[PDB]
């Protein structure tokens, strides 16, 4: 896995600022690029946390694993603190497509075993069942990184 | 501050924004540009309360908290046919069907 | 720069062209009368919400402002999903 934290050992102080209406799960990509869950942040809460330069974070809805943005992008990488100022990680809702937002609400109302009982075209059953997951998003980001490289 | 509105008469709904600071009369001008009817042939309503032409959208109760892109505030519209103004008639939207069994 | 989207129940929705073009389906359909699209299968309680989504999308896309949730009532969720799928937005 090309997407992994750099083992810098260079301390970096960060404010995780939840500027979303979701309970946020911070996810740290370890030195093997494997996602590690961290304590959740309620909506409209912030925390000063201890991280390191070249460490990789993404942020998800704690309950549904829906994608969230951090400083208007996918990944957050702590840098060197200048003048004892912490790095701000501003976590926001993306503008979901209306389809994805509808899939989110339907998933929140219907148990997975009952997706196939909905009066909708087969293609939408598969879309409901295609839950957001970090593993799949990391692979797309790994290809986006090599594409730019 | 931008306010986001649904201007509604009979079975017509205009989706548009304006300034919180802009006037009821200045909104009648946006309506004229789209529906080709002069301001003097227009009345605007918030619920059943007729809006005075001078008052701002802010003063009428349309703000960031009531007039949002994902949740716009309804402005009522009644036209004048020749002589006198019509009674405010906003046709409600259709009713959603009963929640499916698997969603209860 | 305003177009008309008409629901199955004959509700006429007048929205900015740039907003309606959020839908690749509506773009293709603009290629009824000029600047009018009839939706035979989308009733007013769904199409009103699609127009609200257009407003939301154009306002908050590439905005550094805090983005609020797009609310969907449970009773319209399934129909709005089918509409979203058809309109590709
Ligand atoms: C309260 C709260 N709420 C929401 S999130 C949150 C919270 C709570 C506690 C901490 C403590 N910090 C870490 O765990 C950092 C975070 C990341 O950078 C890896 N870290 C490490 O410490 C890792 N590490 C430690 C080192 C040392 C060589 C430098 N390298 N990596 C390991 C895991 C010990 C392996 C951080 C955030
Ligand atoms: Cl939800």
């Amino acid at each position: 896995p090309v997407l992994r934290s750099v083992n810098s050992r260079e301390p970096s102080q960060v404010i995780f600022c939840n500027r979303s209406p979701r309970v946020v799960l911070p996810v740290w990509l370890n030195f093997d690029g494997e996602p590690q869950p961290y304590p959740t942040l309620p909506p409209g809460t912030g925390r000063r946390i201890h991280s390191y330069r070249g460490h990789l974070w993404l942020f998800r809805d704690a309950g549904t694993h829906d994608g969230l943005l951090v400083n208007q992008t996918e990944l957050f990488v702590p840098s060197l603190n200048v003048d004892g100022q912490p790095i701000f990680a501003n976590i926001t809702l993306p503008v979901y497509t209306l389809k994805e937002r509808c899939l989110q609400v339907v998933r929140s109302l219907v148990k997975p075993e009952n997706y196939r009982r909905l009066d909708i075209v087969r293609s939408l059953y598969e879309d409901l069942e295609d839950h957001p997951n970090v593993q799949k998003d990391l692979e797309r980001l790994t290809q986006e990184r090599i594409a730019h490289q | 501050m931008d306010v986001f509105l649904m201007i509604r008469r009979h079975k017509t709904t205009i989706f548009t924004d304006a300034k919180e600071s802009s006037t009821v009369f200045e909104l009648k001008r946006i309506v004229e540009g789209i529906l080709k009817r002069p301001p003097d042939e227009q009345r605007l309503y918030k619920d059943d309360q007729l809006l005075d032409d001078g008052k701002t959208l802010g003063e009428c109760g349309f703000t960031s908290q009531t007039a949002r892109p994902q949740a716009p505030a309804t402005v009522g519209l009644a036209f004048r046919a020749d002589d006198t103004f019509e009674a405010l008639c906003i046709e409600p939207f259709s009713s959603p069907p009963e929640l499916p069994d698997v969603m209860k | 720069m305003y177009v008309k989207l008409i629901s199955s129940d004959g509700h006429e929705f007048i929205v900015k062209r740039e907003h309606a073009l959020t839908s690749g389906t509506i773009k293709a359909m603009l290629s009824n009368e000029t600047n009018e699209v009839n939706f035979r299968e989308i009733p007013s309680h769904v199409l009103s919400k699609v127009c609200m989504y257009f407003t939301y999308k154009v306002r908050y896309t590439n905005s550094s402002t805090e983005i609020p949730e797009f609310p969907i009532a449970p009773e319209i969720a399934l129909e709005l999903l089918m509409a979203a799928n058809f309109l590709d937005c």
